[PDB]
This record gives structure tokens, sequence and C-alpha cells, in this order.
């Protein structure tokens, strides 16, 4: 069964971010997505009210891993293929940020 | 037609001794792990063990009394002028004499006849930092006479030819490996410590009669610096659900919950920690309540620590005092240095999602063993231990003094500032003052650790034991000498033991300890020998490209994979977790990585590393893909059956492996490789013994011990000796029986004995058991001779 | 933030075809490595279960599937950067992987096993 | 058996099937006290007898009706003269070293035990050759020779 | 120390039975019926269960022990003295044993016969956690010679694994010689102070 | 999202306290305070099964598919030699050598009789 | 029974228990006039 | 002792006269009694002795 | 017996010599009745259903092995089993837990920074047989 | 060291014969046995003399501390 590809974009478009299990965030936010110039690294950045999102490719699995993420027709059996980072996604909250006395007694 | 003596080879070498390579290779690979052990210290990529040891001992901080008087609150929190006090190189000189101007080589021969030490000049570049680098001094400081290791990278003889050799009055393939220390010639004994980087599921009663609610079960885990420095980290298991971090400072333990350790190293959530350590094992409700009881005990103890900050803080606060590490440090770095020099210090610095990973991983291996799911590892086995090389351990002691050597500096500084305040950091005259006040004599503490084997340190290093380290290279004959460079003991601690399972031959011993060679009563099972072809990693390389390698081959990175435990295969890389397949995937890979390896096709894949695999099991051991190219490591060649060419095997991936004896011998889909000769498993001294498979076992055992004990010949060059004793047997005689591997070692340069008409009589009455005749007329004619 | 130096926004994002109609839609996840050029290969072939063959210039490698977290974050505008994948949180219709796998040689019996 | 345990709302979280399947392996059923086992070995020299992993002469004598009480052994010294008396106890002297000394195949003649054991009974009580048995004895000089 | 060609026979014979022992043992312990292949893969899931628990593990060794050496004593029984070709009284190795100047039957069997199961505290030759015996034997081998059956004497020598299987045994004693704390010193003392 | 008797934030990931220890009505996590709960989270349980060998027995020996016990009578030592029984005369005896004291030492023999039982410890 | 002075000097007590005891080592065991020592060595002529 | 782990002292230095001599004329140097062998089973020095032999000749 | 004269012998054994008129069936039936009966011997699983709602509830069902079954193996009826769960196992489980509860509140978590105790001539034990 | 006068065992001398040994070995190209047979050694123990014999001397002699270099 060999299955056609119709486009391949090498340029940057779509991107994957692992949070944990069960992240659902309140769906209205943006997370803006940066790059460095043989393999590009990437920095995802979002903000919220009480919340904030940062992200990051990992160093060992981008030189070694190509990751592409693609749509699939029911009916043509073509899949149109984009380039997409993996990047690992913490989110800090409201309570950072927070810290006492550099020496104490 | 034969299996012969070289008569007139041996005569002709006798008188020339040769210009070229030394005959006898065996001989310089017997001491291979002692001498690379050594030349490992100085030479080498990252520019020696002893350059890494004062890059990671730092700075030592002192603070001048004077204010600031500027124009203030300043004045009250300033501590004065900083002094940061390090060592950025370190230099070893080849023997030498000076006479105050000019220097004079000085070699072994001369050391041995004036009954001194073969010592080189030890130097170190001593950095001087006042106000955090605003003015630096430096200062190459001759610190004494360290005692250099014979046939070594500091010793004038290791270029040296056979012919050479004579000429300079050492023997004519000279070993080497042992130090020359008051005329007495000294070596450190090799040791069996817990294979690096590894964690080992085991089962204690020790760990119960500790502390309150303690159980049987725990995790250990050797890590080890680049510098070959270890710190051990423990896990525990308490009965009320709750895993303790145990560690080491100074000489004292102690005790830190794990949840507290984790957030420490990098930001993350409570579900972070739960999918790191619980995979899609979600419906396992032995873990969903364990794991309850970490979380929300952590969220009771400590309410308060709700960032990475706060929890370095509070780990910088209450371990400001035994860390030293003060006045100007904040419990921020206070915290971070902690992490830094105590959790998982083989993944180093800058690598604390490592570290985040691997304790995951060791919480995971921790209740799989409480549960049953994991068989715990058998530290006793020869698969789950590593061998402390004398040059590794003669190098940590170095990297011990030079410490102490910089907290001396800062104790006079201490001293000075505490009484006549003096004067100031930044004048030359001052630093020249402190240095000569200060006992630089690391030469002397060196000597002193090789002359009496007593290690002396403020850590204690990752040993049990504090005696013995060193003992006399006694060569009463060749045989008793050359088997102290391959001998190798457990522990001084463990000699002091009512368990018989650490004296038990294993089959995990196979190819790397011998089964014949083990003395007798006391040292039985505890002072082994390794087999003749058994060989000790001095160094790691290439070990850079092969998670390129593994990522390529399918492996799932660990960073974006989340998902652990026993029901997939965990792929790591000298403790390096780097990513998760499963178990079926898992031996694709470990068959392929060792095709890739033997084939001289792969550039990254070198032919010495270690390739781990764990079958998943019912109830056996945790199951993985744990690769290993480290230093340290036991390793022995066999031979590969597809391509029909040479492949290191280490102790660890032999317990899962297929090895067929004699080629005739190999059965059909149940067989990978194949032994080159059998002989391969037994030592130097048990190959030697004639027909030794038609002897019954402890005879055998007995001839290694017999053997060590003649009076044979302790060497030829001894009219330039003047050792306490030496016994020499007069008339040598070449063994007519005798195994081909006596020409290997060239042990005709050594005779032990002589040929003799036995007749096996019973006819004097005067023999009987343990009585036996002697020919007068053979002994009139000086059969048996000594002196 | 404005950290780390050397990095650059990402001001233009090509354009996603996104609907989720009803005849349904399918979301893929491939793994491929560096050694292969993915603007070569114009076809790939793919079968059900864990069953793949793939041959690209003399190296072979296999397609990994698996039925069974991970967030999609797809592009609503250029000028929006990236959001979330939702529905009614998304997941991935079928998750696929490329292992490059080698064939190891049978052993020579005949020249290795002699009497 | 099934059966309900109520708890407070501060009580929280508890590990309850480990505190249940140590307190399983506590408790008792049926226990005779001082008495962990009875087994049946092959019978010894054609004698028919049952081996006791514990000592309770009193329990057993309620037994009458599968127990010969006239001959119930113990290898228990200090037991045996409780109940039976320092004569009884004597002979179980004599009897256990002997079964020391038959099984490592050792032949040691019955004078010599039974000199041992009248002189370890000379007192009516169980003496042993130590500091404690010694104290009853007439000479100084052999006590300050001996520690 | 030689066995005549016909007394060779009858040992090459009785010890050809042996190959089938270890796995007949092995499917007796382990309860199945019809005797089940050596490579059955239910058979080596019930040997796993056997070679975690130490009791199980027990009843395995000493059933394949009791087995073996009942072909060990028949090939003893057998090919001594029957089977030797010089015998008493001019075979002095022989003569040496029934005369009790030194060594016994048992001995002259080792060095004629074999050496028989290696037998290491009560039970055959420890394995290892992927259930190897030695890494030249299969995992779960259902082998007598696996378990440390040795066939070869001392006369004709003794194969590499039976070698590491004696030594293990051989050493065996000599570690009890090291961990013994028990001195009969103290016991006479006291007694003969007490008794002079 | 909530896993057995653990419940956590769907925004950072933090474990919730238990609704019974803080006030009634409303329930808020630790990092960032969030609108909880739903009440549609129900009263959790968790099945705890026994860790099966928690209870060894010898009934439970009885239950477990391979031989855990060996009969009484089919009991067997070592191999048989043609030596005579010092206590009744039996020509058979069961075997077994060690190597005690030393290396130097001679090998020992240790014998059961087959007919009574009586243990023999002889060097030569 | 002494105070620890900056191991002490024995006394009377010390010098009758030192190891074994002056009882154990002098009285009940002594160190022989008339005797000889030497390794023994087989013969079936005497 | 010989390499078989047959060790034994010297329990005299016997005459050449007093030795007994062999077929060939020659007296043996050393005298091993045949009760040493079997309790040590030292068959390699059996084998050692004619191999011995036969590559002195 | 000779050197301490214990009246705490390590193994003290009992042998009972059995009458005649009493068969080896019998004899083990007997042996049986006065062998010490755990509560571990006749259970086969526990399952501990632990659900909150309103306080704290723990459905602790104890499944034993068959009535005939531990009766022939063990001597003991199944209102023997009654008798003891009813009055030893529920006060001594209460008792367990009351305690659990204790030693939760008591300490919060060990000492950070505090140090703990650790967890673990020399030429004669180096010395072989012929030293 | 050198090689003994007379055998051990019967007492035939065989130090003149160590040098004529290796000249049958070296210029003869003789094997082991012949060139002991050519010396006149018959029986075994005067034969393993010779042809046992090391000359560790040779060896020894190259350390003399009464000639520079
Ligand atoms: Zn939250
Ligand atoms: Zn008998
Ligand atoms: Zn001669």
């Amino acid at each position: 069964s060999e299955i056609e590809i119709e486009s391949v974009q090498d340029q940057p478009s779509v991107a994957v971010g692992s949070f944990f299990k069960g992240f659902r965030a309140p769906s209205d936010t943006t997370f803006d997505l940066y790059k460095k110039k043989e393999k590009d690294e990437f920095v995802l950045h979002g903000e919220n009210e009480r919340l904030e999102y940062e992200g990051y490719t990992d160093s060992s699995s981008q030189a070694s891993n190509q990751y592409v993420v693609g749509l699939f027709n029911p009916e043509k059996k073509s899949i149109q293929l984009y380039k997409a980072p993996v990047l690992v996604s913490k989110v800090v909250s409201k309570s950072s940020k927070n810290l006492r006395g550099p020496k104490i007694k | 037609r034969t299996a012969d003596f070289r008569t007139l080879e041996r005569e002709s070498r006798f008188i020339n001794p040769p210009k070229d390579k030394s005959a006898f290779p065996l001989l310089q690979e017997a001491v291979q792990p002692h001498i690379g052990s050594f030349n490992a210290l100085t030479e080498g990529p990252d520019g020696g063990l002893l350059n890494l040891g004062v890059k990671d001992i730092g700075e030592k901080v002192i603070f001048d009394g004077k204010p600031l008087n500027s124009e203030e609150i300043s004045n009250s929190g300033y501590l004065g002028n900083k002094l940061s006090v390090s060592v950025e190189q370190v230099s070893i000189a080849k023997p030498m004499s000076n006479d105050s101007a000019v220097e004079r080589k000085v070699y072994p021969s001369e050391s041995r006849q004036r009954l001194t030490s073969y010592r080189g000049k030890l130097l170190l570049k001593l950095k001087w930092s006042v106000n955090n680098g605003e003015e630096n001094l430096f200062e190459v400081r001759d610190c004494g006479g360290l005692p250099v290791m014979l046939q070594s990278n500091r010793c004038h003889l290791n270029k040296m030819s056979p012919y050479e050799l004579v000429q300079h009055k050492e023997e004519s393939d000279e070993i080497g490996g042992y130090f020359i220390v008051n005329g007495i010639e000294k070596l450190i004994r090799m040791l069996i410590v817990q294979r690096r980087n590894h964690p080992m599921a085991i089962i204690r009663p020790s760990f119960a009669n500790r502390g309150a609610s303690y159980s049987h079960y725990g995790i250990q885990i050797r890590s080890v610096r680049p510098d070959q420095t270890s710190q051990t980290n423990v896990l525990h298991y308490l009965n009320d659900g709750q895993v303790t971090f145990r560690f080491s400072w100074r000489k004292n333990e102690y005790l830190v919950p794990v949840v507290m350790i984790l957030k420490a190293l990098c930001h993350t959530s409570d579900r972070e920690i739960f999918d790191g350590i619980i995979g899609n094992d979600v419906k396992d409700s032995f873990l969903t309540d364990r794991l309850e009881l970490l979380l929300r005990g952590f969220k009771k103890r400590y309410p308060h620590l709700q960032n990475r900050t706060q929890v370095l803080q509070y780990l910088g606060d209450k371990f400001r005092v035994v860390f030293q590490a003060s006045p100007d440090q904040s419990d921020l770095e206070v915290g971070q240095e902690v992490l830094d020099r105590i959790v998982l210090v083989h993944l180093g610095k800058d690598g604390s999602q490592d570290k985040f990973r691997m304790l995951l991983f060791m919480i995971r291996k921790l209740y799989s063993l409480v549960a049953g799911e994991c068989s715990p590892d058998n530290p006793d086995a020869t698969q789950h231990q590593e061998v402390l090389l004398g040059g590794f351990l003669y190098g940590m002691i170095l990297k011990e003094k030079i410490d102490e050597y910089l907290q001396n500096i800062i104790a006079q500084v201490r001293m000075d500032i505490n009484r006549g305040m003096a004067i100031n950091f930044k004048d030359k005259r001052y630093m020249s003052r402190v240095l000569m006040r200060v006992n630089e004599n690391i030469g002397s503490k060196m000597q002193y650790f090789l002359s009496t084997g007593n290690l002396v340190s403020q850590s204690g290093l990752d040993l049990q034991q504090v005696s013995g380290y060193t003992v006399v290279a006694e060569k009463i004959n060749f045989y008793r000498f050359i088997s102290h460079f391959r001998m190798v003991h457990r522990g001084s601690f463990f000699a002091q033991l009512k368990t018989t399972t650490v004296r038990k031959l294993l089959p995990e011993s196979w190819g790397f300890l011998c089964p014949v060679h083990t003395p007798d009563g006391s040292p039985c099972g505890l002072l082994n020998h390794f087999a003749h072809k058994c060989r000790i990693s001095t160094q790691q390389s290439d070990v850079s490209r092969i998670p390129s390698i593994l990522y390529s081959l399918g492996v799932a990175p660990a960073s974006h994979t989340f998902a652990a435990g026993p029901s997939l295969c965990c792929v790591q890389i000298d403790g390096k977790i780097i990513g998760w397949v499963s178990h079926e995937q898992g031996k694709i890979i470990a068959d392929t990585l060792r095709y890739w390896k033997v084939e001289g096709k792969t550039p990254g894949l070198p032919i010495d590393l270690e390739i781990g695999y764990v079958p998943p099991s019912t109830r056996g051991q945790y199951p993985g893909l744990y690769l290993f190219g480290g230093h340290s490591r036991m390793l022995r060649p066999v031979r590969y059956l597809p391509l029909d060419k040479e492949d290191i095997v280490g102790p660890f991936e032999q317990v899962y492996m297929n090895i067929a004896v004699t080629p005739q011998e190999i059965q059909n889909n149940v067989h990978t490789h194949v032994e080159f000769t059998p002989t391969n498993i037994l030592s130097i001294l048990a190959n030697l013994t004639p027909f030794s498979d038609f002897n019954q076992s402890p005879r055998n055992m007995y001839q290694c011990q017999m053997g060590k004990q003649t009076m044979g010949t302790p060497g030829v060059a001894l009219c330039h000796r003047s050792d306490n004793k030496l016994y020499r047997l007069q008339t040598g005689q070449t063994p007519i029986v005798k195994a081909n591997l006596y020409d290997d070692y060239g042990m005709d340069n050594f005779p032990n004995g002589f040929n003799a008409v036995v007749a096996v009589i019973s006819y004097t009455g005067y023999d009987m058991d343990d009585a036996m005749i002697i020919n007068k007329s053979a002994d009139e004619r000086g059969f048996g001779y000594g002196t | 933030f404005s950290i780390p130096d050397g990095f650059k926004k990402c001001k233009h994002l090509k354009n996603f075809p996104l609907n989720g109609d009803n005849k349904q839609q399918q979301v893929w996840l491939i793994k491929f490595p560096s050694n292969v050029d993915i603007s070569k290969l114009k076809s790939l072939p793919v079968d059900f279960e864990s069953s793949t063959t793939m041959t690209i210039d003399k190296h072979d490698y296999k397609i990994m599937d698996d039925t069974d977290n991970m967030t999609l974050l797809v592009p609503s505008e250029s000028k929006e950067s990236l959001k979330i994948a939702s529905t009614a949180p998304l997941q991935f219709d079928k998750v696929f992987s490329v292992s490059e796998t080698a064939k190891i040689p049978a052993i020579d019996y005949s020249k290795v096993r002699v009497p | 058996c099934e059966f309900k345990l109520e708890l407070a709302a501060d009580t929280e979280k508890l590990l309850m099937v480990n505190i249940v399947e140590e307190i399983c392996r506590k408790s008792i059923i049926r226990q005779i006290p001082h008495i962990d086992r009875c087994v049946h070995p092959e019978p010894e020299n054609g004698k028919r007898v049952l081996v006791t992993e514990g000592v309770n002469f009193q329990a057993m004598w309620d037994q009458e009706a599968f127990i010969d009480v006239d001959g119930i052994t113990s290898n228990d010294v200090a037991a045996v003269l409780k109940t039976y008396g320092v004569e009884a106890a004597r002979n179980t002297i004599v009897n256990e070293i002997n079964n020391v000394f038959s099984r490592y195949a050792i032949s040691v003649s019955f004078r010599h035990l039974d000199l041992i054991a009248d002189m370890m009974t000379r007192q009516g009580t169980y003496l042993a050759f130590n500091r404690q048995g010694m104290e009853t004895s007439t000479s100084s000089f052999m006590k300050m020779s001996y520690e | 120390l030689r066995l005549t060609a016909e007394g060779n026979k009858w040992r090459t014979d009785i010890l050809k039975t042996s190959v089938d022992t270890g796995r007949e043992a092995a499917a007796e312990v382990t309860n199945l019926d019809k005797d089940t292949p050596a490579d059955d893969p239910e058979l080596l899931k019930r040997l796993q269960e056997i070679l975690r628990d130490n009791n199980k593990s027990g009843i395995l060794d000493a059933v394949t022990s009791s087995k073996v050496n009942a072909i060990t004593s028949q090939v003893v029984s057998k090919c001594v003295p029957d089977g030797t070709m010089k015998k008493f009284p001019c075979n002095s190795m022989q003569a040496m044993a029934l005369s009790g100047a030194k060594g016994s039957n048992v001995n002259v069997s080792q060095i004629m016969c074999l050496l028989g199961q290696q037998a290491l505290e009560g039970r055959r030759v420890p394995v290892m956690v992927s259930g190897k015996t030695l890494p030249s034997f299969k995992p779960y081998e259902t082998d007598a010679m696996a378990g440390g059956y040795v066939k070869g004497r001392f006369y004709s020598g003794i194969k590499p694994q039976e070698y590491y299987f004696h030594c293990m045994a051989g050493r065996e004693g000599l570690i009890d010689t090291a961990v013994k704390t028990s001195r009969s010193g103290y016991l006479q003392r006291c007694l003969t102070k007490q008794l002079e | 999202s909530v896993v057995g008797s653990l419940i956590f934030c769907l925004d950072c990931g933090d474990l919730l306290e238990n609704p019974n220890a803080v006030l009634g009505s409303n329930v808020e996590c630790s990092q960032c305070k969030a609108i909880y709960p739903k009440s549609q989270f129900s009263n959790l349980k968790v099945v705890t099964t026994t860790a099966d060998d928690a209870f060894p027995s010898s009934l439970r020996a009885k239950k477990s598919v391979v031989k855990t016990s060996l009969k009484k009578n089919e009991l067997k030592d070592g191999a048989t030699i043609k030596e005579k029984c010092p206590q009744c005369g039996n020509e058979e005896m069961n075997y077994h050598t060690l190597q005690l004291r030393s290396a130097d030492e001679g090998a020992t023999v240790f014998y059961t009789c087959t007919s009574c039982g009586y243990k023999f410890r002889t060097n030569n | 029974k002494a105070q620890g002075r900056t191991v002490p000097i024995p006394g009377v007590k010390q010098a009758l228990e030192k190891k074994e005891g002056l009882f154990r080592k002098h009285m009940m065991g002594k160190r022989v006039n008339y005797a000889a020592r030497s390794v023994i060595s087989p013969d079936p002529n005497i | 002792s010989s390499r078989h782990g047959q060790k034994g002292v010297c329990s005299r230095k016997w005459p050449t006269i007093d030795m007994p001599f062999s077929e060939t004329g020659i007296q043996p140097d050393i005298i091993i009694n045949p009760h040493a062998f079997p309790s040590r089973m030292t068959i390699g020095m059996f084998v050692e002795s004619l191999a011995g032999k036969a590559g002195a000749l | 017996i000779v050197m301490t004269a214990s009246a705490a012998i390590k193994t003290p054994q009992m042998t009972l010599p059995i009458w005649n008129d009493v068969s080896d069936e019998q004899a083990d039936t007997f042996c049986k009745s006065i062998s010490k009966v755990l509560l571990s011997e006749v259970i086969d699983k526990v399952i501990v259903t632990e659900t909150t709602g309103t306080a704290r509830s723990y459905v602790i069902h104890m499944r034993f092995f068959d009535n005939n079954e531990y009766s022939e193996e063990y001597d003991v009826s199944k209102e023997e089993l009654q008798n003891v769960i009813s009055n030893q196992f529920i006060h001594l489980l209460e008792a367990a837990i009351v305690k659990e509860i204790k030693k939760q509140k008591r300490t919060t978590g060990p000492d950070i920074g505090v140090a703990v105790p650790r967890l673990q001539n020399s030429k004669r034990l180096e010395e072989d047989n012929d030293e | 060291m050198i090689v003994p006068v007379r055998c051990f065992s019967c007492g035939k001398v065989v130090g003149d014969k160590w040098e004529s040994y290796l000249n049958l070995l070296q210029e003869d190209e003789l094997d082991e046995g012949t060139a002991l047979s050519r010396l006149g050694l018959k029986r075994y123990c005067c034969r393993r003399m010779i042809l046992t014999h090391v000359d560790l001397i040779e060896k020894f002699l190259r350390y003399n501390p009464l000639e520079k270099r």
C-alpha cells in the first residue's frame, strides 16, 4: 500500500508542544514562535492573566530526529506534509517570582 | 609437527636484547590496567584526571576584615576584600636530581641502590583571584616529590627497548606498574567497586536498623565524576510510603525527601512527576497510592515551597554550614552547589534535566522492587561491579590533598586576619609570605599513602575501608610478582563478614575472574586473580555520537515520550537516559548495534562499547538497554559468529549472552558468540599448570599458591638491587611438559624449577603422605641448590 | 521574556488546512531520521499494524504504527501566531515512527562449526 | 468475611492493604501456649513418636488419649528439671550430650557423660561449667586461677 | 587407572541415558504429562517460576540430583571392578582403597568412571537471573551437564564447563573452613578447671 | 484531570487538596487560585487487591502448577558406592565429597547408610 | 580506678591480670628447664 | 612440590647405592610415595610423568 | 548444655510417644490440632475499596480458601474463624490504624541539615593457610 | 646459570657438551633429539640435562659493574 504525497513544506508553519497529561488552558491565548540560525533550534512563549507558558527544543533530539505533521484524505489518499518542531513546554504560575533573603541567619 | 621449546631463539635473545619492540606483549598487557591508569592522570583528552580534579574542587573564598568607608547601609553589608584561591593546571616531572643549578636524570636502579624514592617534581599553577578577578596573581608552586610509577607516562623507562633497559640496569622485559618508595617496591592493589552510573535495586537488612519504619528495599547508584571521584546516592522506601534521598558529605550521612531534590533540579508540576514515574500503567493501584503519599506529604511538610528557587533556598539554608559555602554565597547558590556536588554527579553540571529523568526512573525501579515486579540486583555478582585501578585511586587522593592545600592557604589567611591583620591581597609580598607559611609538601603526603596504604581523607572517598590500599610488590620469584599486578580484592571491610555469598565462585565471573587462582583459608574467594585475556577500561570515546545512532534506530526521546515502567524498554548511555522503546524493538536495536560495532565501517561506534540488554521477565531483573563505554569496566575478547571477528564483552551484558566454549559445541538458533580458546577463562599461573583438566579442583588451586612460594628466579639484574631478602635457584631448567602460554609470557627468563627423574615408589620407608625422598648423589651434584 | 540571544520572532507562518467536518478528517504524526531527505521522497509506502518495509538509496527503513500527553498547536492566522487545536484539546488520529533497520547476516555454520 | 470501616475527614490518606496484611500474619486462630508446630516424623528405631517445636508438659498431659504421659521426652533440660525433678534433668543431660556425639558418629563412654551430668546436678540444680557454677567451690586459689 | 575396552563400553552406554534424565526430571517437578519437549514454551514459563523461588528450585535440584546420581551409581557398580583393565591385587590404585592404606572406592570411581553431580551447599550449580548456569548454556536448559553433572573422569579429562563447576564445589569446602567461629578450646578449659 | 484517589489541576498540573480538609462549597489550587469544583467529580473509589505472596501458607504452596514439596518416603541423597556400613553391614551407601581444612589436605568423603541411616565421616 | 592523665602505668591488680594473669601464665603453666623443640621427621627403623 | 599441588617435606637424602636402580641404570632424583595420589587425585602428574619421559627421549 | 546451662534453648522440642490404638491418620489430625494456625494461612485474597464520601470508608473483603480445604489442612472450622475476626483481628486492626494516625501527626518529616547515623590483624586476615 | 658439570641422576659429564649442542642446532641444522645422540647422551636423564638447560648466565653477564656502557 503505497500512499502518495502532494506537498512538502521546509518552512516554519505548524508546531507541536508537549505539556503533561490533562492540559486544557483557556483556548484564547497565543504562542510566539522563535528560530535560531546546520540545525535550527525553536523556542515557544505564551502569556495569560494567571499563568505563563515557556517551551524549547531538545538539543540532543533536534540534530538526530526530524519531526513532520501531515493531513490525510479518506478519498484522494494524499498527505500534505509540514515540518513541525517538538517543544518541551513547561507552565509557570503567579506564585512564581517568590523568594526570601539571600542569606538567612 | 610438535609444540616445541625455543632453544636457539631463547639463547640468541639472552645475548641480544631486542632494540625494536619488546618480545612477549602479553607480559606488558598484564600491567596494562596499572600503567594505563597512571598514564590517564596527565596524558589523554581533557588534560588528564589531575587537571579535571583541580577544575572540580574550584575556588576557596575568604574576606578581609576591612571597612568600605563609603559616604551608608552598604558599609555594614560589606564583607571586605574577596580572595578566591584555586589551581588551574597540575604538572608532573620525570625523576631528576639538581646540584641547585643544572638538573640530571635519575633512573629506577639509582633509587633502589640509594634506598630512596623514585619521585618526580609536582608543580601546580595556583590562582590568587581578588574581588572576583579585578586582579589575578599566578604562581607555579613546587609541591614536593610525587612518587612516579615505573614504565608509565612519567617514567624514564617507558620509551626504552629491551636493549636500553639492560643498559640502564633493568630487566630486559621490565613490566613496571609499581612505585620505588624508600627502596621498597610498593603497588596500589586493585579494588572491586559498584558499576558506575547504574541504578541498583537492593534488599538489605542494614537499611532497616538505621531509621524509623525503614524497609529492606532501596536503590543505590554509584555516580562517578570525569576526574574519577565517586559520589553514591541512595533511595529509601519507608513503610509510611515516603521516599528519602541518602548521601554523604565530609564523613556524615544526610537524608532529604526525594520530592524536594526533584523540584530543586528543574521547574516541574506535581503531574510532571506523576507522568515521569507512572507511565501508561495509571490503573496500577499500588503505584496510585504510593505517589499520592509522596506529593501530599511534600505539600503538608513544605507548603511554602511553591517554586524551584524557594526549594533551592530552603536547601541552601540547611546545608550552608556543612558545605562550608559562605559568607557572600546566597542560599540559591549554596542550594545549586549542593545539587551540582551531590545529586547524580555522573550527569554533571548543565544536566539537571538529565538528573531529573534518571531520578524518576530510580523511584519507578524502587516501587517495582517493593511490589515484586523486579528481582533485586546482586552487588556481590561480577555483572554489577567494576575495578578501581591504582592510578585512578592515586589521582583521587591527589585531588583530596590539593583541596586540603587550598583549605590550608585560607586557614593561614584566617589566622592573619584574626590577629595582626597584616596587609592586603593585591600585594605579591603578602601572597609569598602566606604560601611559605603553608605546608605545600603533597609529595610526602602521597609518599605516606604508598608507604602505609592508609587512606587519610576529609571525605573518605566512596570507599568503606581506610587501610591496606598499598602492598609490597614481593619479588621472591617472578610468578608471585606478576600475579600481584593481576590480583583484585573485594575489600578489607568484606573480609570481616559471616556471609559466604561474597566468597562464592559465580558464573558471572566467567572469563573475567579466574576460577582456580584464589588463596586457601582466610583470603578464599576474597583475594581473586583476573583471567589472562581480561582487560580493564582506561577511558571512553565516541560516546557522544551513539545517541544520534540510537535515535535513528527508532529510540523515542525521553523528553517527549513521558512513559516509564518495566512494561517498556529504557535506553541509557553511561547512566544517561536518552529515550524509550518497546521490549521487542529493544532487542532489535541491541543486536543491530553489535553488528555495526564489529564492522569497521561505522565511525561513531567503538568496538570496546558494552551493550547491556535486559529482556522483560516474570519477576526477574529490571529491563532496559543499559549501554556503557566508561573507565574501570571489565572487558574480554570473544569471536562474533556473523562476520567472524573479535568482539569485546563485559560482565553485565554476558549474563543474557550465549557464548559457546568450543566451535564444535555451537548450537543453531541459540548461540551468537564463541570463545577463541577456553584458556581465556584462567589466570597466567592457572594456565601454566600442566594438564590441569586432569587434576582435582583444590590441587590446581594449591599449585598457584605453591608456584608463588617457590625458590625460583627473582631477576637477573640482582647486582644492582638492595632488597630485604631474595631467594635464587642456581640451576634453572625449561619444562619439557608445558603449556604454550609459558613461552608467550617468556617465563624462561625466570625458571621456577627443574626437570627431575621421579619414581612413584614406596621403597625407603621414610616417605609416607607428607614426606618425600631426595637422592644424595643428586644433591651432591648441585640438584635443587639455592642461595 | 525576550531571551535567549540570537533568536528572532517568527512573523510569517504558512497556512494549515484545518476543518474537522462530520467522509471525515485525519491528522497524522511521523518521526524521521536526519540521514533521510523528506523533499526527495514524493511517496511513502505504509500499511496498518507494525508490519512495514521501505528502501531509500541502499538504506532500509520500517514505519512503526501505534494506536496510543502531546498537544497540537495549529496557526489560525500568520499575525495570531500559534493556538491550541480544538473541536469541542485535540489528539492525533494515527501516530507513525520511521526506524532505520539493518539486515544482520546469517551465521555460516558449515564454515564456523568445525569438528 | 466483609466489614466496613468509617474514619474521620482529618485521617486523610492511609495504606490499608499493607496495614491489614501485617495484622493477618500477626493474628493467631488457634495456638497452644509455648508450642509453634507439631510434626509427624518417621518412627525413630521402631518407636511411634511426634516431635513438637515447643515445650509445655501440662498441655500435653490433657492429651492422655493420644500421648503416653510417662514417656514424653524433651531436649530442654531446665523445663524437665522444673516439672519432673533433678534426676530427670540429669538423665536429659546424658541423653542430649549423647545425641550431639552420635550424630557425628563419635562414640564417647557414658561413664564420662554420667560424671559430667552428676557434677552439673551436684547442688540439686542445673549448674553450668562457668564463673556462676564455680562460685560454689571451696578452693579460692582454683577460683583465682580461672578468672 | 585404565578401564578395559569392554568396561569403557559399559561406561559410555550407561552415560548415554543421562542426556534424557535432565529434561525428564525438569518435566516431573513442573508437572507435565507425556514428557513435553525441552524447547516447550509452557515448560520454559514453568521453569522460570521455579528459578525465582528458593524452595521451588530446591525441589527441582533434589529431584534432578537423585536421578543423575542413580545413573552415577550404575556406572560405578558396573565398571568397578568388573570393567577395570588391571585388577586387584595388581591394580595398586584399587588395592590401596580396599586395604585401607589410603583412599576409597569413591576417589577410585572419580578417577576411572565419573566425578558425578557437583553439589553446592546441598543443591546443584548456582544459576543467573537470565536462567543460565553458564554463558555457554541455553537459558532454562533442561540438561544434566548444565546443572553440574560431570560425565567426565580425571583419567580422560574434564570439559571447561565441568572444570568451572568442579572449581565451584572444590572451593565451597575451603570457604566453610574459613567461616567456622566454633572452637572446643574454652568448652574444654571450663570443664577441666571444675573437674581437675 | 482525575486519576484514582488523586485530583490534578487542568491549567498548572499541581495536585489539588482534599475537599474535606478545606472549606465547603468551593476548592482552589495552591499554585493558581482556580475556580473549582463542578460537583460532577463524584466520590472516588480505589480497588487494592492483595501482594498474593503476602500470605505464605502450606495451602497456598499446594495451589502453586509446580511441585513445591517433596514426598516423605521419596527422599534420596547422593550417588551409591559399594562401601560396607560399619553399623549393620549394608554394601550400599550414599556418598558426598568435600574439601575441608586445607588445599594440601586430602579429600573428605561423607557417607550415609541406605539401610539404617548412619552418617559416616572419613578422610581415608 | 584512677583519673585520666593527658595508656596509663599498670597497677598491682593489672600486674596479676596483665593478659591471662600471673596465675595462668606463671603458676598453672611455666617455661621449663631440661627441654628441647624440633620439627618431627618420620622413621620406621626406631 | 610438582606443578600439581603435591608438596612434601624432605624426609631423608637417600644414597644412590641404597636407592632403587632402573634397568637403564638410572636412580630417581626424587621419590614420591604412591599413597599420596589416591586421596589428592592429581592425575595431571601421572600424565606429566609419561609425557616428560617421551619428550626427554 | 555444658557451658551455659540455658533455660532459653534455641530449638526447644518435645517427643510425644503415640499409642498403638491411635492410627497414622488420627496422629496427623492430632498434629494439625496442636500446630499454631495463623489468619494468614487461611486467607487467599484481601480487597480494600477505599472510597471517600460525605468520611474515609474502607470496604475490607476477606476472600479465604474453600471451607473444606483449610478444615482438612489446619483442622480449623468456620465457627473458629468467626470468633477470631470478631474478637481479636478487629481490635488489633483498630489499634494499628490509631497508631498509624499518631505516627503521621508526630513526625512531619526527616530533619534536613542534621546528620543521621551511617549505614555501615589486617595482614593476619590477608594470610593464606600455608602462611 | 651455566651448564651443570655431570648429570644429576647418574654422573655423566654434561658441562663440555653445551656449546657443542648449539653448534649442532645452528650450523648442522639438526633436530633436538639427533643433536643429543651425536653428543653421546642415550639415557633420558642425561638427555634432559642439556635439552632442558636454560643458560641464564648469558642474561646475567649483560650487567657488568666493571665496564662502562
Ligand atoms: Zn492551577
Ligand atoms: Zn547401616
Ligand atoms: Zn644421566
